[PDB]
């Protein structure tokens, strides 16, 4: 017979680290 | 960055109690919905444990035990109920600004009954004399509460310095803590003197505990 | 399972470069963030700085930017972390840890230790109860090991025959060099019919020293 | 029968971390 | 008949890091 299907989509990734804080008004 | 402070410093609670820790932040740390704070458990020779994440979501595979609450810029931790696997140090951090901070740390020690300690005196070795140094060990075990002073004596008068002393913790198994203390003298100063004695003060004993050792 | 396989403890004379690593496992390794922190003992954790390996893009704590440099080898499922300079205060153990919104799973930590101090192996000086003594149900022994560096060093006694009636107290740091020590309680009965030893191994300076405890 | 197919293609890329907080003040 | 379908795909990327907050007033 022929091949299988491809596979599902991977996951999607992990979120990215935060930034920091804000310059001064 | 953002300071977080922990409180209390360290704390003695009885298994089957309930402990409490509080960690308390510069500037809150909310993003939109939620908070983010998370707290972690961490036991000697090992690296940090998760524990809590976001205050009141509990990592899985975490015993019920542990429950956390916190809103805003004030948050705190908590275990119910406390038990021997459970001595540690914990700590609270944010994953809100960078640089992530942690907190200071809280030690987590077992109340239990109080045990008088038992004390040993070790004259050097003559091998270590041969060597030309002279040091006086002084074994303190299976005690508590923790808060213990060790007091040196030559020929019936005190020493304050050369003094070494360490101490173990409370563990998984062992609930009761004991301690060291080396006083390391030269070879030539040994020999002078003739008797030796470490001195003990502790809750469990209004007399001091005392052990000697006559040179020769 | 997830595993952060760290690299082996490290000495470094003051001034010079270091080169650390963790072999990561068990996930997408692109797929989150790796972190350092720095814990020096009895002190707080300290967030070093991250890197995303997916690009080798990177993030530093203020405080370390000088001093870090964070990498990344996507064959080798790999993450590295470079120090330079070292200055004794760089002396303490790093942890490599993943990042999913928190620090879910670390590396059980590489551990540097900074100074001029050269490696030392340990003398080792046996504990035999004093010359002059009441014996008990319980004697306790034990024996010292002093004068040695760098820090990792373990006392097994009567060949691994016992481990509870163990006290192992944590090094101290004497003249720049390093002291610890060790006590073990049998019956009275015990010893010294039967043959106690403490077996001292210092991998560090590839030396182990075994010491057979003689009464008087 | 025949052999499995290929991989599937690769996820989506996680999402872009948070902006800190607000600055000090003017 | 057909083999099995193929693997799930790689899991993506970690995001990207955050950005400097907005200025005080």
């Amino acid at each position: 017979g022929p091949p299988g299907p491809p596979g599902m989509p991977g996951e999607r990734g992990a979120a990215g680290i935060a930034g920091p804080k804000g310059p001064p008004g | 960055d953002i300071v977080l402070t922990q409180s209390p410093a360290s704390l003695a609670v009885s298994l089957g109690q309930r402990a409490t820790i509080s960690c308390r932040a510069s500037e809150s740390v909310e993003y939109f919905g939620t908070s983010l704070m998370q707290w972690y458990q961490q036991k000697p020779g090992q690296p940090p444990k998760l524990l809590i994440y976001a205050a009141s979501n509990v990592e899985s595979g975490v015993p019920a035990r542990f429950s956390g609450s916190g809103s805003g810029t004030d948050f705190s931790l908590n275990i119910h109920p406390v038990e021997e696997d459970d001595i540690a140090m914990y700590f609270c951090q944010q994953s809100r600004e960078v640089p992530y901070t942690f907190g200071g740390g809280s030690k987590l020690e077992i109340k239990r009954a109080d045990a008088a300690p038992t004390v040993s005196i070790f004259p050097p070795s003559s091998e270590q004399l041969t060597s030309g140094g002279a040091s006086v060990v002084c074994f303190l075990n299976n005690f508590y509460p923790k808060d213990i002073n060790v007091k040196w004596k030559i020929d019936g008068s005190e020493r304050q310095n050369g003094v070494l002393n360490s101490w173990t913790d409370q563990d998984s198994k062992d609930s009761t803590y004991s301690m060291s203390s080396t006083l390391t003298l030269t070879k030539d100063e040994y020999e002078r003197h003739n008797s030796y004695t470490c001195e003990a003060t502790h809750k469990t004993s209004t007399s001091p505990i005392v052990k000697s050792f006559n040179r020769n | 399972q997830v595993q952060l396989q760290q690299s082996g403890a490290e000495l470094a004379k003051p001034g010079t470069s270091v080169k650390m690593s963790c072999k990561a496992s068990g996930y997408t390794f692109i797929s989150y963030w790796m972190n350092w922190v720095k814990q020096r003992p009895g002190q707080g954790l300290e967030w070093i700085g991250a890197i995303n390996p997916s690009d080798g893009y990177t993030e530093y704590n203020q405080k370390f930017k000088d001093k870090a440099i964070m990498t990344a080898d996507r064959s080798s499922s790999t993450a590295y972390m470079q120090l330079s300079s070292l200055t004794s205060e760089d002396s303490a153990l790093y942890y490599c840890a993943r990042y999913g919104g928190y620090f879910d799973y670390w590396g059980q930590g590489t551990t540097l230790t900074v100074s001029s101090a050269k490696t030392t192996p340990p003398s080792v000086y046996p504990l035999a109860p004093g010359c002059g003594d009441t014996t008990g149900s319980s004697v306790t022994l034990g024996c010292l090991v002093k004068g040695y560096f760098p820090e990792s060093v373990t006392v097994t006694w009567s060949s691994g025959s016992l481990s509870s009636s163990v006290h192992t107290f944590p090094a101290l740091l004497q003249s720049g060099l390093y002291t610890m020590s060790s006590s073990v309680t049998v019956p009275s009965s015990t010893w010294p019919s039967q043959t106690v030893t403490c077996s001292v191994a210092h991998p560090a300076s590839s030396t182990t020293v075994d010491k057979k405890l003689e009464p008087s």
